[PDB]
RNA sequence: GGGUAGGUGGUAAGAACCUCAGAUCCGGAGAUUUCCGAAUGGAGCAAUCCGGUAGUUGGAAACAGCUAUCAUUAAUUGAUGAAUAAAUAGUCAAUUAAAGCAAUACGUGGUGAAGUGAAACAUCUCAGUAGCCACAGGAAAAGAAAACGAAUGUGAUUCCGUGUGUAGUGGCGAGCGAAAGCGGAACAGGCCAAACUUAUCAUUAGAUAGGGGUUGUAGGGCUUGCAAUGUGGACUUGAAAACGAUAGAAGAAGCUGUUGGAAAGCAGCGCGCAAAAGGGUGAUAGCCCCGUAUUUGAAAUUGUUUUCAUACCUAGCGAGAUCCCUGAGUAGCUCGGAAAACGUUAUUUUGAGUGAAUCUGCCCAGACCAUUGGGUAAGCCUAAAUACUAAUUAGUGACCGAUA
RNA sequence: UGAGUAACGCUUGGGAGUGAGAAUCUCCCAAACCGAUUGACUAAGGUUUCCUGGACCAGGGUCGUCCUUCCAGGGUUAGUCUGGACCUAAGCUGAGGCUGAAAAGCGUAGGCGAUGGACAACAGGUUAAUAUUCCUGUACUUACAGUUAGACUGAUGGAGUG
């Protein structure tokens, strides 16, 4: 029955849908040992899809990691915060840095 | 196929209670037991349990509920026929439909 | 092991009977002597080999 | 890459110690077979922000239930201490 | 327990003795074992008795029948009145199998003989699955119904084509006889009597 | 494919879902199959550690993901190549196989004791048993007479009964114990070498690849004719059919009253049977239920048999020549052992030595010789009857019933 | 049965509290022993015996509200510490190879093998339980890339040191 329309699927629409269904599969699980999944089926649901997908995908001589590693799309949204505090650090870093080597040289030269 | 589905009339020919009349609530095929509504009645002495939110208040006092009988015990109940008889039934195969369909031997009459 | 090379022939196990007809386990083993023969473009390469298949290298004009 | 190797959160009195004060300490339960270097892509695949350091611990597992009718041992867990820099703090649940 | 190298002591050689035993060009015959075998015979000179070997294996191949078999149907018929010439023959041709083949409704012999190990065969006072029981003269051999239902029929037709011994109507499955087959119906592949001081010697 | 109306494995209730677009369940065929383990990239204290190579994706690189491959031995082929010209040793690469395990069981071979008995003990027995090791197979081994053996004889091997505890063999003590013959189970006999001939190898072939041949009342080759186109296999590919195996479908016949918590017991009146095997149902049910007898059914995989065709083998009786071939460190013999029932001996086998002949030939018939007769060693393969059950299905028990 | 007998395996008094029950549990004050140790840090071994809360079936040679016992939860953070990614000693393994009825034994090249050699981090603070590991402060070492300046770079081998 299912894998009847997964079957209709082509390709790389299937292997669209692994990486979507891993991604709310490590949430279900975190979700679950925090205490908010309300609904404790889907687990099992995404996880029997999952192994459903991965038959039709085994079929044809075709895997899910190295088809995906050819053709991809890059991240985004995750990025001010993260260079933010990246470009704090690296200031404060140097800020030490500069200041410790100033405190040797003069002593030296002293 | 089963003698015994969810829902048909059913009463029962031994024990106790005879001529009890009732509906199959739930068939548990592997122990051969059924459960009917309105028979077997048997009362659990509910005590008090809180450990959960549900639990904290788990009012039960002397709860009447349903015991399972088995379907040796269970005679289907005739409804088609003028008189209501109890009897046994047959497998036939109909050909308009190719779907097999209990029919009684003491009658014609289907399920 | 103690056995030739041309062949499969080995050590043959048996008894030593003595006066008394007392019984004991001896091995006689096969004279196994070095020999020298022309196989193979007639490299000669040393083969330990028993004695009488010495003898019938010599007689099939192999050892030359 | 494949993202198996984070399996669950875990919060304890240590954890939540650590997740105050600056600079934030997030405990996770990681694959045993799987590497610092392992630990550091994921969750730079999966959250987006780089770990300055990894920290991991090996839980051996013991007897545990002892003098029940059956008695079970414990299961292995590898522990990873990711700490995120000044002044950020992602949410653990909520994407 | 080495490098035995069997190119190194075969060439070492060339001819010797282990050499020419096992030289590898050892064929493989595998055709000429199996026909020569096979089956054989003829006269010769000095026996006489060769005839007598010769026509038993021609008589036993044409029915199907180890020697064994043989030796205890010829004890069986020895033994009743006197110059039984006319008996053995009967005993001989009253194999199940044998009147399935005469009576038309197989293509050969065996083949009858594996219809008959299948269960297709009906008696009157009885029932059949062993193709080898002596029957009657006067015996009959209603044919089953199911083999009808696989319609290949083909042999309904080889039926009537029959031999004046047996007497079946085609396609209504039924067969009987009475008179024997004579010496006519059991042609010159095999029309001999001393095979049976053949086995008059051998069988006691 | 079957099959339904339930299911989410047990200690197990509840929560939350799935399921009539046909779920769970059963059967056939597939997919995935972490690490250790013959373990085989290297190591190692098992389930761990450390990598190389060729790709591909991120990085500015180190590096990090995702793939495939990387042990040893043997055989074949090719390349390279020492002492030392050539050539080999050696080195490298490619392809194909081998490794290991278990069925507390059967087979073969090698090795091989002792407790014990002899009322001690050494010959002997135990016993070629236990054990150790190697190689398998679905069985293995054996196998087509240089035989038995005393006759107007039988005519591969194997297994069973008898011959018989007989002939014999034994510090002639304890003991051991056949081979003929007869009655049975099954039955099958095949193929090379050499002659002769063909083609090719610096044709010094003495080698390679073909035709010819497979024996004992001798066979085959050489030359010359007649009759033959068949019958049969231990047989290849296919096609068709039948019988099954791995899920299943249908499958008859009872009410009343009494004791009783409860009837199926008991009693009355009936009914069915190709079903009166069994299990359950509140006691002891042919007719309450599941089943059983009987009739049936397979998409897929697999087994046996049959039919047809098709490769590959397979063929008789004469004449003349008087020529050639028929298995050599072999059979014998000597010196030490052994196998056979035999404690070594006619027969079989072998560690050391020696060593023949070629159908008017050689071996055998319990030392040996002669006559008579039997048989063709020193080359190979061989189904069946025979041995066993860890496992799958069905079933049985004057077998056990929690110290068995 | 012996028999409620032998034995209970080196350490005192009191006040307050909990508790249904206290010589035995908690706190306080003393008291008595150890003090080249019954003190503190670790190797080996042990394998959760560590911390918190609860319980008093069983174990504790008595008792117990208590325990190293049981139940539930939690606890072990390394470029610099101890060992691998470095090296070898005794010894082990060991392709070829030698020897040996078989199994196997010996052994070369290689490879393992610390109890040794080489190698960069110290001070303080923090939790009930971890700290040269977490935090603060101040450092050091080894790789890779870009860049500036100078310089010809110089090993799988030789030598010195080690
Ligand atoms: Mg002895
Ligand atoms: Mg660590
Ligand atoms: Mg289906
Ligand atoms: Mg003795
Ligand atoms: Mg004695
Ligand atoms: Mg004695
Ligand atoms: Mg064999
Ligand atoms: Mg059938
Ligand atoms: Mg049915
Ligand atoms: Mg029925
Ligand atoms: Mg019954
Ligand atoms: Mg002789
Ligand atoms: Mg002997
Ligand atoms: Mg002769
Ligand atoms: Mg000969
Ligand atoms: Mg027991
Ligand atoms: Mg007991
Ligand atoms: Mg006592
Ligand atoms: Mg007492
Ligand atoms: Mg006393
Ligand atoms: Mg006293
Ligand atoms: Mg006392
Ligand atoms: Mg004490
Ligand atoms: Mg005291
Ligand atoms: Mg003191
Ligand atoms: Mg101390
Ligand atoms: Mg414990
Ligand atoms: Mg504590
Ligand atoms: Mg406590
Ligand atoms: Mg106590
Ligand atoms: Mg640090
Ligand atoms: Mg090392
Ligand atoms: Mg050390
Ligand atoms: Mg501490």
């Amino acid at each position: 029955t299912v894998a009847k329309e997964l079957r209709q699927k082509s390709s790389e629409e299937l292997v669209k849908l692994v990486i979507k269904l891993k991604g709310e599969l490590l949430e279900y699980r975190f979700k679950l040992a925090h205490g908010e999944l309300d609904k404790p089926h889907l687990i099992n649901q995404t996880r029997r899809l999952l192994a459903t997908i991965l038959t039709i995908l085994t079929e044809r001589k075709l895997n899910w990691q190295e088809e995906q590693a050819k053709y991809k799309l890059l991240t985004k949204k995750t990025n001010e915060a993260a260079v933010n505090a990246w470009k704090q650090h690296l200031e404060a870093n140097k800020a030490k840095l500069l200041k410790s080597r100033a405190k040797r040289e003069d002593a030296s030269k002293k | 196929m089963q003698r015994i589905k969810k829902g048909d009339k059913v009463v029962v020919i031994t024990g106790k209670n005879k001529g009890g009349s009732g509906i199959v609530l739930k068939i548990m095929p592997a122990r051969q037991q059924a459960i009917v509504e309105g028979l077997n009645k048997v009362t659990r002495h509910k005590k008090k349990d809180q450990t959960t939110k549900r639990a904290a208040k788990q009012s039960t006092g002397k709860v009447q509920q349903e015991a399972p009988i088995f379907l040796s015990k269970l005679a289907l109940f005739d409804q088609k026929a003028k008189q209501q008889t109890i009897g046994k039934i047959k497998y036939v195969m109909d050909p308009k439909t190719n779907k097999k369909t209990r029919v009684f031997k003491k009658s014609n009459n289907t399920l | 092991a103690k056995k030739d090379q041309l062949t499969l022939r080995g050590p043959l196990y048996g008894n030593n009977r003595s006066h008394s007809k007392t019984i004991t386990r001896r091995k006689w083993n096969v004279n196994l002597q070095p020999c020298k023969v022309k196989t193979a473009d007639g490299k000669t390469t040393r083969i330990l080999v028993s004695t009488r298949t010495l003898r019938t290298l010599k007689k099939h004009n192999r050892l030359s | 890459d494949v993202t198996n190797v984070l399996l669950k959160p875990v919060l304890t009195e240590k954890v939540y110690f650590n997740q105050m004060g600056e600079t934030k300490k997030y405990v996770f339960v990681v694959n045993p077979k799987a590497s610092k270097t392992r630990v550091k892509l994921a969750f730079e695949l999966v959250y987006g922000i780089k770990p300055l350091k990894v920290n991991t611990l090996i839980r051996k597992p013991t007897t545990i239930r002892g003098g029940s009718r059956f008695p079970g041992l414990s299961k292995l867990e590898k522990l990873a201490v990711i700490t995120l820099p000044k002044g950020i703090a992602i949410s653990v649940t909520g994407e | 327990k080495y490098t035995g190298s069997i190119f190194k002591r075969s060439r070492r050689l060339g001819f010797s003795l282990l050499e020419n035993n096992k030289e590898f060009s050892k064929g493989k015959k595998r055709k000429t074992i199996p026909g020569q075998h096979g089956n054989r015979f003829r006269s010769s000179t000095m026996s006489g008795y060769a005839q007598q070997l010769q026509e038993k294996q021609r008589m036993q191949y044409m029915y199907g029948i180890t020697d064994k078999q043989f030796r205890r149907l010829f004890r069986l018929v020895l033994k009743q009145r006197g110059n039984l010439a006319v008996n053995l023959f009967r005993v001989l041709e009253s194999r199940l199998d044998n009147i399935v083949y005469r009576m038309g409704f197989a293509p050969t012999r065996r083949s009858a003989r594996q219809l008959v190990n299948h269960g297709h065969v009906l008696l009157n006072d009885r029932t059949v699955d062993t193709p080898s029981i002596i029957l009657n003269p006067g015996d009959k051999v209603r044919l089953k119904a199911k083999t009808i239902k696989i319609p290949i029929v083909k042999a309904a037709s080889e039926s009537g084509v029959v031999s004046p011994f047996v007497e079946t109507n085609n396609k209504t499955f039924e067969g009987t006889y009475v008179r024997f087959p004579e010496r006519s119906e059991l042609p010159a592949g095999i029309n001999e009597s001393y095979v049976v001081e053949w086995y008059k010697r051998l069988v006691k």
